[PDB]
RNA sequence: GCGCGCUACACUGACUGGCUCAGCGUGUCCUACGCCGGCAGGCGCGGGUAACCCGUUGAACCCCAUUCGUGAUGGGGAUCGGGGAUUGCAAUUAUUCCCCAUGAACGAGGAAUUCCCAGUAAGUGCGGGUCAUAAGCUUGCGUUGAUUAAGUCCCUGCCCUUUGUA
């Protein structure tokens, strides 16, 4: 309703370009590793009003949203929401964000390709790895 | 073409709304958003705020279509 | 020997079941405990009691 | 004036407001996080959904008696959309229905039946019929 | 007395042309509280002539795949549309509907006599029922199509369409199509 | 190396029970249901094949039709010949492949080249 | 003598109606308290299978129905009289089941 | 424990059918026409209708 | 002192029990205005507006609805009410008054007294519905 | 490269909450009720060989509020990474099932071509058959519910009668 005095038009968080125009709950879905569910609970756990547009958030609020997004375990986000539950190497629970998720994916793909596991070979050839029929469909 | 509608009111649009909206033959979230280049949510919020002041009458309320009108 | 002849378990599955008439294991009607091939049922439908009305 | 005589939409909102004002309804720890079924995509928008669900549950139990967790799971069921697979009827969450009935038992509004289900108590019937009274009075 | 949605009178409405005077039902003895009748008006020939024109509109409204049997919603679309109509123009919506159907109906059509591939058409007259049919069909397709992918709703799109159609505005889809069909009949003759 | 925050040296000494939860849900269920005769028979063959081997040179190949055997800390270092339906495919069981099956490391069909 | 009930179940209607009517008029003439035929919902067994053995045709289907008609007649009479009235009434194409309390 | 009315009436159907198939393959030579089965809890009777009974005895 | 008649649409059935009293109107213990499909509220008000409340003055009707769907139930209940009134004004009033009611009810819509007989048609093999067939591909 | 299909391309729509109605028919495997887990499910104790118990079969579209706003978007959910359960002796080429994450084509489809006349078309769920695990299939059942036609032999074929034929 009221005119915004300092509307931050573009947000620069976690090496991502967040559009303040979209509502905050859906605004932060643009970050890879964050969906329409995890975004909601993150904001609710920080007790921010979801009604607010992403452009009209103060420095401390967005800094709280970043720090609660990084380390979820500290702020009582359940175990069954974490993107990475049991990490193959170190075996701990964590939420992996854009750069981390890309790095973790290529690492997991490399790990499978290293041992010559069927999934790895099916990945290396650029085929389906969930056991669909690849005859009739899935062209290009 | 791409329609770049305004999320929040600017002074040039806000004063234009408070003066001119108040007197149109038909009042609704659609026509206001189209004419003044406003977002659907802000245009829907604006009509609710004008009803709280008491410049505009609510003709019939519904999920899909909320119809407003000028008085006298 | 004794422990490899009919050794494979058949409690469930298509191989465990068979037609009561011809001992075939394809297109088997196991509703109401008919336990009979669809071809054999069509032959014995009349004298069982099943009638064609509409 | 009785629950049946008033509008059933406004009645739930009135009863929810009463259950909030009482301030003695044991809300779980996971209200902020958990969905309300297998087939919902997001968490409920309203922050005070537990009170509206509790109010709804009480009203359902007023209208007919001997309603268990399974029945309440059957009440709040809906349409599961399975992407490219066609849509089928899915049931509600059992835990939320159980915790709601446990929480309402806490108020002494509902008690267990000798037959096996859960019926509304005369204290409950009083509260529900009173809420109906002022909901009717507000027109 | 009987009034549509218990708030629109059916006495002050007036028909212009005698040709359609017995093919637009909305009058004293056809006065209904709601469009929704669930009658057997498509049972045999010339029975839908006795269907209320508001029912014909709301029936022809639920057309495309996703809304095939969603009448309860077209009735509220027509209800909102009628309210929008009254707010915009001022007078009885039923008069605007009748005026729209009067204007929109093509008077001379073209019929195919010849072979497939080649175009060779004879210009012929249009029956009063077929005039009413095409008028309703064109109005709904104009409404529908106009509001498919833009913000204004079906209710105010249907209203806008009937406002334009009733006063014979070139902007109306139904008027453009009528004009074109009569121009093609004029091209053949 | 480490698996689920546990280095191999204490995977070896770790018993059958607390090894269960470290594995993924499928394997955990399999170990819960318990191994039959032929699985134990293979383990016995593999530990013997390792025990009799030299300390420098790798254990001698142990051939098998068991594609559905889970890799265990016991099996790390072993030379397994897995049956693909036609022939035997020789695999050296590395520490990193301690979650999967034998079947995954012996491909059944030839990769398709079009013409 | 207390509450013997008689469950008559058949596939034919005519034979079932005839035999049950005979049991009723047989009981009525002896001056015995009888609660009349309680007709339960007719059980219809449906089997729908392809006509063809091979599977080449226009995909035609048979529709095999099997009807089960069930009647209950209730008596407040002694077991000695119930035994002989149940004994005399036999018919090929009806099943009779007698229960006490 | 007793089976359902539905399964019972089916079971009697298969009994009839299988008995007929057996009787046909046995008494085909003696012109076996048909069979009639009457069931009583005391004792169930099977009645064979054939062309030349002197032989089938 | 009372009469009891049924109104029927598709598989919907609404039984109205009509006795003497203070113009009471209840369906499944709920008033007409509080029936869920409010969009068609007028369809329930059809028989009472056509005749006028004055005729309902000395009549309490209690309607109970079972089977069918929402709109089918609406057509069952609105049929049942009118059939109940004409049955009562037949039995305990002159035939002239019954005729004076009947002619008005029939003249408006024949559906109010005479039941719509058509039912959901049986489906045949070779297609999805009762008439429609699956797509037939040549080459 | 073709042939049945299912989900879509959104605002007459998604999402969140509230309200209120079925019918066919199946259960020696169908399941009520109580407890624990977010959920898939885990335990304990009952009813039913069935108008008796599941079950008053509280089904979905639809109806009424909330949020969204023409943006490949809170349309669409393909493909892919982690986990957590149930069958089964055995699940990897992932049987089904659940959770978080990833977010492709697709803006109504060229030549061409199918099906259909009233409780019909179409939307929309539910039960049966396969069934240890089990429906994008078929076979049934309700539910909401239309537009257009009451005609013609033009196309594609059919029946009868005349002729013509190497
Ligand atoms: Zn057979």
């Amino acid at each position: 309703l009221v005119i915004p005095e300092k509307f931050q038009h573009i947000l620069r968080v976690l090496n991502t370009n967040i559009d303040g125009r979209r509502k905050i709950a859906f605004a932060i879905t643009a970050i890879k590793g964050v969906g329409r569910r995890y975004a909601h609970v993150v904001l609710r756990k920080a007790d921010i009003d979801l009604t607010k547009r992403a452009g009209e958030l103060t420095e401390d609020e967005v800094e709280r949203v970043i720090t609660i997004m990084q380390n979820p375990r500290q702020y009582k986000i359940p175990d069954w929401f974490l993107n990475r539950q049991k990490d193959v190497k170190d075996g701990k629970y964590s939420q992996v964000l854009a750069n981390g998720l890309d790095n973790k994916l290529r690492e997991d793909l490399e790990r499978l390709k290293k041992i010559r596991a069927h999934r790895g070979l099916r990945h290396f050839w650029g085929l389906r790895v969930r056991g669909q029929h690849t005859k009739t469909t899935g062209r290009r | 073409d791409k329609l770049n509608n305004l999320v929040l009111f600017d002074k040039a649009t806000y004063d234009k709304l408070c003066k001119e909206v108040p007197n149109y033959k038909l009042i609704t979230p659609a026509v206001v958003s189209e004419r003044l280049k406003i977002r659907g949510s802000l245009a829907r919020a604006a009509l609710q705020e004008l009803l709280s002041k008491g410049l505009i009458k609510l003709v019939s309320k519904h999920r899909a279509q909320v119809i407003y009108t000028r008085n006298t | 020997h004794q422990q490899l002849y009919w050794s494979h378990p058949r409690k469930f599955g298509q191989g465990s079941r068979s037609c009561r008439v011809c001992s075939n294991r394809h297109g088997l009607i196991r509703k109401y405990g008919l336990n009979m091939c669809r071809q054999c049922f069509r032959q014995y439908a009349k004298d069982i009691g099943f009638i064609k009305l509409d | 004036v009785t629950v049946k005589d008033v509008n059933q939409q406004e009645f739930v909102r009135a009863l929810a407001a009463f259950l909030k004002k009482s301030g003695k309804l044991k809300v779980p720890e996971w209200v902020d996080t958990v969905k309300l079924a297998k087939h919902k995509e997001l968490a409920p928008y309203d922050e005070n959904w537990f009170y509206t669900r509790a109010a709804s549950t009480a009203r359902h139990l007023y209208l007919r008696g001997g309603a268990g967790v399974g029945s309440m799971t059957k009440i709040y069921g809906g349409r599961q959309r399975n992407g490219v697979m066609p849509s089928h009827f899915s049931r509600g969450s059992k835990s939320v229905a159980r915790r709601v009935l446990q929480a309402l038992e806490g108020l002494k509004m509902v008690e267990k039946d000798q037959d096996g289900g859960r019926k509304l108590t005369p204290q409950g019937q009083r509260d529900l019929d009173r809420i109906a009274g002022q909901v009717a009075a507000a027109n | 007395d009987i009034k549509l949605f218990g708030k629109w009178s059916t006495d002050d409405v007036q028909i212009n042309d005698i040709s359609l005077q017995d093919y637009i039902a909305v009058k004293e003895k056809y006065a209904k509280y709601l469009p929704h009748s669930a009658g057997r008006y498509a049972a045999k020939r010339f029975r839908k002539a006795q269907c209320p024109i508001v029912e014909r509109l709301t029936n022809s409204m639920m057309m495309h795949g996703r809304n095939n049997g969603k009448k309860l919603m077209t009735v509220r679309i027509v209800k909102h549309a009628f309210e929008i109509i009254h707010l915009l123009t001022g007078e009885n919506p039923l008069q605007v509907l009748v005026n729209a159907i009067i204007n929109s109906g093509p008077r001379e059509d073209s019929t195919r006599i010849g072979r497939a591939g080649t175009v060779r058409r004879q210009a012929v007259d249009v029956s009063p029922l077929r005039r009413v049919n095409q008028a309703i069909w064109l109005l709904c397709t104009g409404a529908r199509e106009a509001a498919f992918r833009n913000i204004k709703t079906i209710a105010e799109c249907l209203a806008d369409e009937l406002i334009n159609a009733a006063k014979g505005s070139s902007n109306s889809y139904a008027i453009k199509k009528k004009d074109e069909l009569e121009r093609v009949a004029k091209s053949n003759r | 190396f480490t698996y689920r925050g546990v280095d191999l040296d204490q995977l070896l000494d770790m018993s059958y029970e607390q090894l269960m939860q470290l594995y993924s849900a499928r394997q955990r269920r399999r170990l819960n249901r318990g191994l039959r005769r032929k699985q134990h028979s293979l383990l016995k063959r593999l530990r013997k094949a390792k025990k009799e081997a030299p300390p420098m040179e790798k254990p001698e190949v142990v051939k098998t039709h068991l594609r559905d055997m889970i890799i265990l800390p016991e099996m790390v270092g072993s030379m397994v010949g897995v049956y693909n339906g036609k022939t035997f495919n020789q695999v050296e069981i590395k520490p990193e492949m301690i979650g999967h099956y034998l079947g995954e490391f012996s491909i059944t069909y030839k990769p398709v080249k079009h013409g | 003598i207390h509450r013997i009930r008689i469950t008559l179940t058949s596939r034919n209607v005519k034979s079932l109606e005839k035999v049950c009517a005979d049991l009723i008029r047989g009981a009525k003439e002896k001056n015995l308290k009888v609660k009349g035929p309680v007709r339960m919902p007719t059980k219809t067994l449906r089997i729908t299978t392809r006509k063809t053995p091979c599977g080449e045709g226009s995909k035609t289907w048979d529709r095999f129905q099997m009807r089960i008609h069930k009647r209950l007649i209730d008596l407040h009479s002694p077991s000695e009289i119930v035994k002989q009235i149940t004994s005399i009434s036999i018919e090929p194409g009806v099943e009779v089941e007698v229960t006490i309390a | 424990v007793q089976i359902s009315k539905k399964r019972k009436f089916v079971a009697d159907g298969i009994f009839k059918a299988e008995l007929n198939e057996f009787l046909t393959r046995e008494l085909a030579e003696d012109g076996y026409s048909g069979v009639e089965v009457r069931v009583t809890p005391t004792r169930t009777e099977i009645i064979i209708l054939a062309t030349r009974t002197q032989n089938v005895l | 002192q009372s009469v009891q008649v049924f109104g029927r649409k598709k598989t919907a059935t609404a039984v109205a029990h009509c006795k003497r009293g203070n113009g009471l109107i209840k369906v499944n213990g709920r008033p007409l205005e509080m029936i869920e499909p409010r969009t068609l509220q007028y369809k329930l008000l059809e028989p009472v507006l056509l005749l006028g409340k004055e005729r309902f003055a000395g009549v309490d009707i209690r309607v109970r609805v079972k089977g069918g769907g929402h709109v089918a139930q609406i057509y069952a209940i609105r049929q049942s009410i009118s059939k109940a009134l004409v049955a009562y004004y037949q039995k305990y009033v002159d035939e002239a008054s019954k005729k004076e009611i009947k002619d008005i009810l029939i003249q408006y819509d024949r559906t109010l007294l005479v039941a719509d007989p058509r039912r959901c048609e049986s489906k045949k093999f070779g297609g999805p519905g009762a008439r429609a067939r699956y797509q037939k591909s040549y080459r």
